[PDB]
């Protein structure tokens, strides 16, 4: 039995233009554990993204945090792209500062 | 500190 | 109350090498150790400052434990595939969670040691720490094997003694990290959906530990069946975030209140747009 990931994209601190921050993509509730996660800036894959160590919840489903340092601006768009066996195609979730 | 004594093979 | 918990994951990959084994350990909501069998030089690695100061003997012994566990989980995965008559082409997952809960008196409240196969309960040590609950016929094979081996006695010795001693040591050495509470910083945001409706989103940011309650009320009555609630998420700096939202008639925003409960607050918060 497979479980589809829940995906949240958000910043570590409330977003202030020109202030350094961290961009997070939290994936949780999925099974099996194999999953692909990229952070995007203006549609392009961000390099040197880091992630937490694979863990799981009381219901045995996995969760992972992907993150990178970034300085948000008025102009730049960001997103998280996730692929998993439960998805018919990659799912892109846009960063909505709210 | 992890649980290391013995061999817990299913 | 406090807890120490270990989470093991082993995943087979037929045709692509031996199974990968991952272990992480937590005190309460704070990770302190990781191991990955696929790392270039696999070693137990610190993830919290209050274990980085342990000496080389501690880290060598932990590393050796994980290496043995990775090797044991390879045989467990082979055994399991056989019990279930599964094809050798498929990838399968074995998970283990074990650890100890301390009560308010600092004494062992409950020990646990349970297993899942392909994400489904397989076998668990009962609360008495002497007998097993098997979830299906295949797990009864493991139960009989562990009864014969007196496996529960070994796990009980860890859960009642070793596990508690480690937890108390970590709570003391990491007290500035582990024995604090950071209260949530809270605020309401307002997002028009149309001229006629708006969503009110109640935020809790920067709090530790992760347990928290957020609720929307309307003229005093709670709005459970109409509240959108996201799962509590890590900020990435050791603290957590959560929000709860309702969609409200334009001009009635003032009738709603958000209520936050967290052990770090000096009193429950009420927020009104």
């Amino acid at each position: 039995i497979q479980r589809t990931p829940k995906i949240q994209v958000y910043s570590r601190h409330p977003a202030e233009n020109g202030k350094s921050n961290f961009l997070n993509c939290y994936v949780s509730g999925f099974h099996p554990s194999d999953i692909e996660v990229d952070l995007l800036k203006n549609g392009e894959r961000i390099e040197k993204v880091e992630h937490s160590d694979l863990s799981f919840s009381k219901d045995w489903s996995f969760y992972l945090l992907y993150y990178t340092e970034f300085t948000p601006t008025e102009k730049d768009e960001y997103a998280c792209r996730v692929n998993h066996v439960t998805l018919s195609q990659p799912k892109i979730v846009k960063w909505d500062r709210d | 500190g992890a649980d290391g004594v013995g061999k817990s093979a299913l | 109350s406090h807890s120490m918990r270990y989470f093991y994951t082993a995943v087979s990959r037929p045709g692509r090498g031996e199974p990968r084994f991952i272990a992480v350990g937590y005190v309460d909501d704070t990770q302190f150790v990781q191991f990955d069998s696929d790392a270039a030089s696999p070693r137990g690695e610190p993830r919290a400052p209050w274990v980085e100061q342990e000496g080389p003997e501690y880290w060598d012994r932990e590393t050796q434990k994980y290496k043995r566990q990775a090797q044991t989980d390879r045989v467990s995965l082979r055994n399991l595939r056989g019990y279930y008559n599964q094809s050798e082409a498929g990838s399968h997952t074995l998970q283990r969670m074990y650890g100890c809960d301390l009560g308010p008196d600092g004494r062992l409240l409950r020990g646990y040691n349970q297993f899942a196969y392909d994400g489904k309960d397989y076998i668990a040590l009962n609360e008495d720490l002497r007998s097993w609950t098997a979830a299906d016929k295949a797990a009864q094979i493991t139960q009989r094997k562990w009864e014969a081996a007196r496996e529960a006695e070994q796990r009980r010795a860890y859960l009642e003694g070793t596990c508690v001693e480690w937890l108390r040591r970590y709570l003391e050495n990491g007290k500035k990290t582990l024995q604090r509470a950071e209260h949530p910083k809270t605020h309401v945001t307002h997002h028009p959906v149309s001229d006629h409706e708006a969503t009110l989103r109640c935020w809790a940011l920067g709090f530790y530990p992760a347990e928290i309650t957020l609720t929307w009320q309307r003229d005093g009555e709670d709005q459970t069946q109409d509240t959108e609630l996201v799962e509590t998420r890590p900020a990435g700096d050791g603290t957590f975030q959560k929000w709860a939202a309702v969609v409200v008639p334009s001009g009635e925003e003032q009738r709603y209140t958000c209520h936050v409960q967290h052990e770090g607050l000096p009193e429950p918060l009420t927020l009104r747009w």
